[PDB]
């Protein structure tokens, strides 16, 4: 079938058993494990198991994930845990991936994983400045893309596109101000959903 | 499969030492690189004359927008908002009512030149080729404001460029 | 020089604007009588912290209510 | 007299048009292109514009890229320690007037907030040729420049 | 012996053979001491005993890194030496426990 | 009003204020502050200019896209003037030289030019007129250009009966030719801000109790002249021109008590001790005694 | 009702850190406004670090309270190490912003806005 993507059921089921194998080594931690149609393992685990769990699977002889690919957050408000932390680590060993996810919230902080991988360092300055998360025992937690002085997180789903201040040269004052933000054009929100469902495997039961 | 860039052990033979030494005392290797630069001198210059010389472009190439006509002198474009929906920069504004002789127009069609990124997705999406970017790309300006086109200087660049606009469809249609 | 100090003391005191100079008595408290807020009593301390040179941590800072207090502190 | 006057300006203006020394802020992608334009196919070391030139010897700025906020301050010094007389060129979209990310919070939509601006190249980005073109408006703009001609009507 | 690993921090190993059955001999040791059902000690004694044999068993370095299909023999030693590491520190945190706690009703589910 | 002159949005750059404003004199020191308070809430502004456009530059970046228009003009040629009127609502003038010129004297800049903007604005239909005049303008002053001052004064009174006129005392700021003078080097001076004169200039346009009144723009603090110079050198942290310059600084600030004042519009005046090291910083490598 | 904690377990220790960070801010506006060459006097710019912990006096829950040291910290971090510039200090002060009008009335005259 031309055009369709074709599925691949060996590698399906090999992590399959390896997202049962790591279930198992640390019950105490993993809360959901699954792989997706398209053949990526995620663990879901509680956020007390991030330096445990990562380290296991940096070290461990049958994980050897040594590299981590990249270090996120996605806000999701309507979650009362609404930032959700995702590790993308890579094996060079077993040449395959996995994804750790875990939760927080505005004011719970998750123990920062620089000692398990010093990739982490930079990741969780990000999280911090574009979704306001927290890391505790940071080497050194701080902005690192916004502006000196910015207010809020701008990656958070309720902060505005635009954001609330704007800059421009002042002549009286000899300086780039900061001043509310006014615009010529409003961005135009669209409304692009079809009122019709698209996909029915993933209908939610009512 | 891989292959080593720097993995060599020198040869210690007297000959090659001495080789060594008379490349470090001699400077044989900075001469050579110095062979180099000289031969670019004698070389020809890429250099073309610009204005009188101008490089090559295709005819795909994303230039500065028009609208376009029927053969008739009719207006193209119907007011579909196509082009306003897919603009990745939202560049495009429209505003549409029946015209007096209840034909389907825009009233307003502007693009911020500014905003746009030249992208060509408003070409792509119209389904009448009204909406194009030309070959024009010498249009720089003095003030911002003349960068926020509307419709009569769209449609006066379609007029003024027309006859270039319909060779570069006519070229380029059939892989469309 | 128990004097000295507590003279001290109420120098750097009258200097603090906020503090009516008639109302301020060697034994007022700063939050009951003189009507001052919690970081107005932190401003005071750093002004002894400079007239005596020494520093006054926060835990020894937060009981120094009245000046009789910081005569007292700086004695020991 | 006014005949003297007139020819000075040619003069001064000449010299200042065939001399342009840009400093370039190469923000992001728009620098590539004038790389380009210095680049051997059209050369602007020809038309006497120099490759690179410091702050303190620089005629025109060349903003080439997007101006977010963070960066904007630091535009502005380098602007006021240009010496006179001294131009500005905004190359692209993003410089114009914020281009793809004009209703970003962390970008300056347009650069003609901070300083201002004498020629607007559009594109996204402007190819080196629009940019070149761009560079010979500026020089036109200079040729029209009236400056001892005005003084001397004082 | 090679002359190098061709890893740039990774030096050779002189006694590659003695090396790793003191550090395999190590794990099993430090694995005693985690409960007998835990599947880190299961799991890991296996393969550490599953290494070990092969070690024994071949007394040619470059056939035993065929056998182990772990890289370079340091890298083989690189290994156990964290494998070493991790299981001092799984003692500490004994994740054999059972979950800590539930996630809220709707943590994982998407799309909302 | 017009649909197009009603106000609309919360005061920004990009909002609409209202007002219609040409400038004349626009490119000096006066004209940087109020062309920028003009185009900080989003009015549009006309600037008439004698001068190369590359000496407007610096009020390009004033006002959003399209809310600050240059036009040329000829200080005789009531054509050029028209053209730069017949659409505002208000026209402030704020043309004048310290100096005198083969081309322009002191009975030009100040009595002939501010004339005929008065009168082609009056006929061209603007409501609203606002002219700088001076302080110690006097017909008797020793200085020319205060005499100029009076006469022209007047003249705008007569011509455009409306008009509000606003006597400042020298003002001091950035780019004055007051605080630098000195730097750069009996009599009681009153000298007022820069931004004050600015405030009062942009309430006098919306205030409509201020049409047809003369207002006097005086600082908060009278200085002996030895004691204001005296400060300034010790601000700049250094060891302590024309004729009819001379005569302008030595003539004492008069005192109008009849006259409305910045407080009359609801501008608070800034003391210059606020202000005098903003001014002064540049020229680096205890306050002044004050009259009761 | 059971949280973890950022660093203070209870308002008390999250009081003590306040005062710390109030502390250090008092004392490094001199230098502040020397090194940056404001023109605003010493007072001014104390008397705004007095505004900014004030308006936040209401909070209760000692993990906001930490929170808020958390990004005070970093705020007098990149005034001390001058990584904030003159513009940045200055921010605090809306020179530029003329004043919003607060009595309804005046309110009401120029716009809809509550
Ligand atoms: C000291 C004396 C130096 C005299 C310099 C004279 C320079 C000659 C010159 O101006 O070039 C001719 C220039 C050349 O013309 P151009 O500068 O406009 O350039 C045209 C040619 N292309 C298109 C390739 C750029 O003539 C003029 O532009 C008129 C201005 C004359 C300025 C000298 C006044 C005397
Ligand atoms: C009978 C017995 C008689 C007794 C007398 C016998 C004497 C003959 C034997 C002596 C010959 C010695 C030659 C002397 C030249 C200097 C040699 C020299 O200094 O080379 C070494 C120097 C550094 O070399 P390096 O690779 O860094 O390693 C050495 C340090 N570890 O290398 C360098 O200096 C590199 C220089 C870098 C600059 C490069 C730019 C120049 C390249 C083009 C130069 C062309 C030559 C110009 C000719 C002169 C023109 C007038
Ligand atoms: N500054 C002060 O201390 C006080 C000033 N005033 C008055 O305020 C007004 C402005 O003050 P200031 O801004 O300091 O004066 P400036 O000299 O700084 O600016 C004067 C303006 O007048 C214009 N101008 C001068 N002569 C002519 C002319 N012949 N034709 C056309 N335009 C001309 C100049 O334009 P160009 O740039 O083209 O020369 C400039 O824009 C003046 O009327 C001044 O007398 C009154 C009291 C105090
Ligand atoms: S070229 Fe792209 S960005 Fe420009 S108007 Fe067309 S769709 Fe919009
Ligand atoms: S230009 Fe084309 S796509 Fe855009 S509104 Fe007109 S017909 Fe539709
Ligand atoms: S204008 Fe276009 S090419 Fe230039 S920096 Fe912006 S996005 Fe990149």
């Amino acid at each position: 079938r031309p055009t369709v993507r074709p599925r691949n059921d060996v590698a399906h089921k090999q992590l399959s058993a390896f997202g049962e194998y790591v279930a198992e080594i640390l019950p105490k931690y993993v809360q959901q494990v699954q792989v997706s149609c398209f053949n990526e393992l995620e663990i879901c685990i509680h956020p007390d198991g991030v330096i445990p769990v990562l380290t296991f699977l940096r070290d461990h002889s049958n994980a050897q994930f040594k590299s981590l690919a990249d270090l996120t957050a996605v806000d999701i408000p309507t979650r009362q845990n609404r930032f959700e932390i995702v590790y993308n680590l890579l094996s060079l060993r077993f040449n395959s991936r996995i994804r750790v996810k875990t939760y927080t919230d505005e004011l719970t902080p998750i123990e920062s994983s620089v000692p398990v991988y010093k990739a982490a360092n930079w990741y969780e300055r990000e999280i911090w400045d574009m979704f306001g998360v927290f890391f505790a025992n940071h080497p050194d937690l701080r902005r690192i893309l916004t502006d000196y002085g910015f207010e809020g997180h701008p990656f958070r789903k309720d902060f505005p596109l635009s954001g609330y201040v704007e800059l421009r040269y002042d002549d009286e004052v000899k300086r780039v101000v900061a001043e509310p933000v006014e615009l010529a054009q409003e961005f135009r929100k669209f409304d692009l959903n079809s009122p019709w469902e698209a996909f029915p495997a993933y209908r939610q039961p009512p | 499969t891989y292959k080593y860039v720097n993995l060599r052990e020198p040869s210690m033979d007297m000959k090659s030492v001495t080789d060594r030494a008379a490349q470090t005392l001699l400077w044989t290797e900075l001469i050579r690189g110095l062979g180099m630069t000289l031969s670019y001198l004698f070389r020809e210059p890429a250099t073309i004359n610009y204005p009188f010389e101008k490089g090559p472009l295709s005819p795909r190439f994303r230039g500065e927008h028009a609208l376009r006509r029927y053969p008739s002198g009719e207006e193209r474009c119907i007011a579909c908002k196509l082009c306003e929906a897919v603009c990745p920069a939202q560049a495009i504004t429209i505003e549409a009512e029946p015209r007096a002789d209840g034909s389907r127009r825009t009233t307003r069609y502007d693009i911020d030149m500014t905003k746009c990124i030249y992208c060509g997705f408003c070409q792509e999406a119209c389904p009448v080729d009204a909406i194009v970017e030309g070959p024009n790309f010498e249009f720089s300006t003095e003030t911002h404001e003349e960068l926020l086109y509307n419709k009569e200087k769209l449609l006066n660049n379609g007029d003024k460029w027309e006859a270039e606009i319909a060779a570069n469809i006519q070229a380029d249609y059939l892989y469309r | 020089t128990l004097e000295g100090i507590k003279d001290r003391v109420l120098y750097v005191l009258k200097l603090y604007d906020k503090i009516d100079p008639e109302k301020l008595s060697v034994n007022s408290h700063f939050m009951k009588d003189l009507g001052l807020d919690s970081l107005d009593q932190v401003e005071i301390i750093m002004a002894m912290e400079d007239e005596f040179g020494f520093e006054i941590p926060d835990i020894d800072a937060e009981k120094l209510m009245c000046p009789q207090e910081i005569v007292d502190y700086i004695a020991d | 007299g006014e005949y003297v006057v007139a020819k000075l300006d040619d003069l001064i203006n000449w010299a200042r048009r065939s001399s342009l020394w840009p400093m370039t802020f190469g923000l992001a992608c728009c620098a590539v292109e004038m790389m380009h334009m210095a680049a051997p196919r059209y050369d602007m070391d020809r038309f006497g514009v120099v490759f690179r030139a410091s702050p303190r010897q620089s005629d025109v700025m060349i903003v080439a890229g997007t101006l977010t906020n963070k960066m904007a301050p630091a535009l502005r010094k380098v602007y006021d320690q240009m010496p006179e007389p001294r131009y500005v060129v905004s190359m692209g979209s993003c410089a114009n007037g914020g281009g793809y990310y004009h209703y970003s919070y962390s970008v300056v939509r347009g650069c003609d907030r901070i300083v201002p601006v004498d020629i607007y190249v559009p594109g996204c980005p402007p190819t080196a040729e629009a940019l070149l073109y761009g560079i010979l408006q500026l020089q036109k703009k200079i040729k029209r420049e009236k400056r001892l001609r005005i003084w001397y009507r004082r | 012996l090679k002359k190098t690993t061709g890893l740039v921090g990774l030096a050779v190993c002189e006694t590659p053979h003695e090396r790793l059955k003191i550090l395999y001999t190590k794990i099993l040791d430090v694995l005693g001491h985690i409960p007998k059902n835990a599947a880190y000690r299961k799991y890991t004694e296996q393969i550490t005993n599953e290494k070990l044999s092969m070690v024994k068993a071949e007394p040619d370095v470059k056939k035993l890194e065929e056998r182990l299909q772990g890289g370079q023999i340091e890298e083989v030693i690189l290994q156990a030496e964290n494998e070493l590491s991790l299981a001092r520190k799984m003692i500490q945190w004994k994740p054999w426990e059972p979950l800590v706690e539930e996630p809220p009703a709707s943590q994982w589910k998407w799309p909302i | 009003l017009h649909h197009a002159v009603i106000p609309h949005g919360k005061g920004g750059r990009s909002s609409v204020s209202g007002i219609v404003a040409t400038v004349f004199g626009a490119t000096g020191f006066l004209g940087r502050y109020v062309v920028n308070h003009l185009g900080r809430m989003g009015s549009q502004v006309i600037v008439p200019h004698r001068c190369e456009p590359y000496d407007t530059m610096h009020l390009r970046p004033m006002g959003d896209l399209g809310q600050i228009i240059f036009m040329d003009w000829n200080g005789r040629d009531k054509d050029s003037i028209r053209r730069a009127v017949e659409h505002s609502s208000v026209v402030i003038n704020l043309v004048g030289r310290e100096w005198e010129t083969q081309n322009f004297d002191f009975e030009d800049v100040f009595v002939k030019i501010p004339q005929a903007i008065a009168q082609v604005s009056k006929e061209a239909g603007v409501e609203k007129f606002i002219h700088i005049s001076h302080l110690n303008a006097d017909i008797k002053s020793s200085s020319k250009y205060l005499r100029s001052k009076a006469v022209g004064e007047k003249e705008v009174r007569e011509t455009f009966p409306e008009a509000t006129i606003i006597k400042p005392a020298e003002i001091f700021g950035r780019e004055d030719r007051f605080l630098n003078y000195f730097a750069n080097i009996k009599t009681v001076k009153q000298p007022v801000y820069i931004v004050d004169v600015t405030k009062g200039i942009i309430n006098a346009i919306k205030d409509p109790d201020a049409r047809g009144k003369t207002f006097a723009f005086v600082g908060p603090s009278r200085y002996l002249l030895f004691d204001l110079v005296q400060y300034v050198f010790a601000v700049a942290h250094r060891p302590f021109t024309t004729r009819d310059k001379v005569e302008r600084i030595h003539t004492t600030d008069k005192i109008l008590p009849h006259l409305p004042g910045l407080e009359d519009l609801g501008v608070e005046a800034t003391p210059l001790e606020l202000k005098a090291i903003e001014v002064l910083r540049r020229h680096r490598t205890q306050p002044a005694k004050t009259i009761p | 009702t059971s949280v973890k904690p950022i660093f203070s377990r209870d308002m008390n220790e999250a009081k003590r850190r306040v005062r710390e960070l109030y502390r250090a801010w008092y004392r490094e506006v001199p230098n502040t406004v020397h090194l940056f060459q404001l023109d605003i006097s010493v007072k001014q710019g104390r008397d705004k670090v007095r505004e900014m912990f004030k308006k936040n006096a209401h909070i209760t829950d000692p993990r906001v309270v930490d929170l808020l040291v958390i990004k005070g910290k970093m705020e007098l971090e990149e005034t001390i190490k001058v990584w904030k510039q003159r513009t940045h200090v200055m921010r605090f002060f809306h020179e530029t912003e003329a004043p919003r009008p607060k009595d309804f009335l005046s309110k009401f005259y120029v716009g809809h806005d509550p």
